[PDB]
């Protein structure tokens, strides 16, 4: 398996983010943890991998605040546990979804479920960094 | 399935849509199933906008299943492609 798809709790403090947080995923180092999500997960343990994720776009979808940036197709999806799906300009062949890549890698001493060790990327902007 | 939007009716379509749109499991049970139907739209519209048809819709126009079909058939009606079985 990969490093991340290990058992953890969730830790650590995210950021305070504006009305378009995922305008971010697109340019730099990503978009960081909402802190109001940071804040819903604080010591939640999670199985593996797809466990966190899936808490993680539920609260996503749940949150008074970020809910509104999203559309009532991508809620559909995010509700259900599911990352929303990029612009077709942040596209990258099959990668077509938002993706969580750790800043710091766990080989080299990176948190798995730690908040400040987590952003939200496209595939273009992730591919931008690592191909 | 259908390999080619003049398969579908109009009506066909839109419930197809509302299917992707609305997340229902009874048709995409698994994301990987959701993802592929996806993939399967942008195909047959052909549109230029693709998966944005959905999720990130022209603000000139309703956001919902009927806002989609309705971009859909113009324009592909006004590029002279084929349009839907009649029903
Ligand atoms: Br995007
Ligand atoms: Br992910
Ligand atoms: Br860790
Ligand atoms: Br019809
Ligand atoms: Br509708
Ligand atoms: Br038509
Ligand atoms: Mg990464």
């Amino acid at each position: 398996r990969d490093p991340r798809d290990v058992p953890g709790a969730a830790t650590g403090k995210g950021q305070p983010v504006s009305g378009n947080w995922l305008g971010a995923a697109s340019q730099g180092e990503g978009a960081p943890i909402p802190s109001q999500i940071a804040d819903k997960l604080r010591g939640k343990t999670f199985k593996n991998w797809r466990d966190f994720r899936e808490q993680f776009w539920i609260a996503v979808a749940n949150d008074p605040e970020l809910s509104k940036q999203f559309n009532p197709g991508s809620l559909a999806v995010m509700r259900d546990g599911g990352a929303p799906y990029v612009r077709e300009s942040e596209q990258a062949g099959g990668r077509i979804k938002i993706e969580i890549h750790h800043k710091v890698r766990i080989a080299d001493g990176g948190g798995v479920y730690n908040m400040g060790n987590l952003v939200a990327v496209t595939p273009k902007r992730h591919i931008e960094i690592h191909k | 399935m259908k390999s080619k939007i003049s398969e579908y009716t109009e009506k066909e379509f839109l419930e197809f849509v509302k299917d992707i749109y609305t997340n229902n499991k009874k048709k995409f049970p698994t994301e990987e199933s959701h993802i592929q139907a996806v993939l399967e739209f942008k195909k047959l519209t052909e549109h230029p906008s693709g998966s944005d048809l959905l999720y990130y819709p022209n603000e000139n126009r309703e956001d919902s299943p009927a806002g989609v079909v309705k971009e859909v058939k113009e324009w592909r009606a006004s590029k002279g492609l084929p349009g839907f079985k009649a029903g």
